């Protein structure tokens, strides 16, 4: 939040990440997590840029 | 590890026996194929990479089988004292 | 009856309900060009870039090329056929990338890439959107160029 207030407003979005592509213990299996099974993904083909208000909101909810 | 320990023993394989077969026949010199599977061991590894589970892998399965050949020996050892 | 008067009917409960398979094809036909403007541009301009589904795209964007249509349409050719020109270079590419030799060809796409390399950044950033398409439009003509140049390279 403050790195992208501190921006003028041209850059003032942000492409949400791609889901997944994480594990632990460098060098491991391709997939672990501690908070797992799951029924569905968020939409990764299609990707969606965040803005101020977006985050704003993902904030308060924090 | 056979064919590489018979390449280092120069023995000759009658086609009626197997490269295997003659291995396991003059068992006196079945202690090549440990050396033999360690000289393949650091070739693969140098080539082994960062996220890669048989890296880990072919050493669970060396030490084990290792294991395995010294732990009969030691039983027969003992029992048949 | 002609189906004129069916795809009028058509468009306008389209205008109202949205099914852009429709509303594309019915006021392409009525020369409605800036309202086709704020919806393909807007949307299926960035859907299609996005998410490499470029077919539909590209029918769409041949038939708003008609010179008929055109006479009439306004700015057609400046963003129209500025996607359609870089349908055609990425197209022309991958007709490179079936070829191995075509050097009369190379030439042509690095014309092509040298005259679009300096008509990318004119437009776009409508918005933080606008701003987005301007960004992977700039972001895919640097890697093609890149991509031509070093193709273009002698053995």
């Amino acid at each position: 939040l403050n790195c992208l207030r501190l921006i003028r407003p041209e850059y003032a979005w942000i492409v949400q990440p791609v889901s997944g592509a994480v594990y632990e213990r460098p060098g491991a299996s391709p997939k672990r997590n501690y908070d797992g099974e799951s029924s569905a993904v968020p939409s990764s083909s299609q990707i969606e840029i965040l803005e101020l208000r977006d985050l704003e909101k993902e904030y308060v909810l924090a | 590890a056979i064919q590489l320990a018979l390449d280092k023993r120069m023995c000759t394989v009658p086609q009626n026996l197997t490269a295997a077969d003659v291995y396991f026949r003059e068992v006196s010199q079945m202690e090549i194929i440990f050396e033999c599977l360690v000289d393949k061991e650091e070739a693969d590894l140098e080539s082994t990479s960062i996220d890669s589970v048989e890296w880990a892998n072919i050493v669970v399965n060396v030490n084990t089988i290792l294991k395995d050949m010294l732990h009969v020996a030691c039983q027969y050892r003992q029992s048949k004292n | 009856l002609p189906a004129q008067w069916i795809h009028k009917a058509k468009a306008v409960r389209s205008r109202r309900d949205g099914d852009k398979h429709k509303e594309a094809l019915y006021l392409l036909k009525s020369h409605q060009w800036n309202q086709c403007h704020k919806l393909v541009t807007r949307h299926l301009a960035a859907d299609a870039v996005i998410n490499e589904n470029y077919r539909y795209l590209r029918g769409f964007l041949g038939e708003l090329a008609r010179p008929e249509h055109c006479k009439h349409i306004q700015d057609w050719e400046t963003a129209g056929k500025v996607y359609l020109d870089y349908i055609s270079v990425i197209e022309m590419l991958n007709q490179i990338r079936q070829d191995e030799c075509s050097g009369g060809e190379l030439e042509k796409l690095h014309t092509k890439v040298m005259s679009l390399c300096k008509w990318v950044e004119l437009i776009q950033c409508y918005s933080a959107k606008g701003r987005l398409a301007q960004s992977e439009m700039a972001k895919r003509v640097a890697n093609i160029l890149r991509v031509v140049l070093s193709l273009q390279q002698p053995p």
